[PDB]
């Protein structure tokens, strides 16, 4: 009973151990799969509208240097 | 000089008539010079829409 529990308890340790490990490289996989090239989407379109907001700029400017 | 007296009294209608719109025309141009101190709000304006279509062939 003593051993017993002792043996019981060191696998249920492992068993969560190697558990953690999957829970851990589940979240490392989801940030490397597509997430970089996500936000790579996200500030490419960005950059477009800074394009977009260029031409309009230049007019603000202007207003300030009369 | 019945004519030349004539001549005299036709000038001087004609020197009234002048004078008048002498007149006339100074009351007018005070108009004038109004209108275009209000109007002088068009040269940053102008100029900023100038840059505008200058940028228009500049892309």
């Amino acid at each position: 009973t003593l051993t017993e529990e002792l043996e019981k308890l060191e696998q249920q340790i492992t068993l969560t151990l190697q558990e953690i490990d999957s829970n851990f490289a589940k979240a490392h996989r989801i940030v490397t799969t597509s997430i970089l090239p996500l936000v790579e989407q996200y500030g490419e379109h960005s950059r477009a509208v800074w394009e977009a907001t260029k031409f309009w700029k230049q007019f603000f400017e202007a207003s300030a240097n009369v | 000089s019945y004519f030349e007296q004539q001549r005299q009294a036709l000038i001087e209608e004609i020197a009234m008539n002048f004078e008048h719109v002498l007149a006339n025309i100074n009351k007018l141009n005070r108009s004038l010079e109004a209108v275009i101190a209000v109007g002088n709000e068009f040269s940053s304006v102008e100029a900023l829409w100038s840059q505008f279509e200058n940028v228009m062939s500049w892309s």
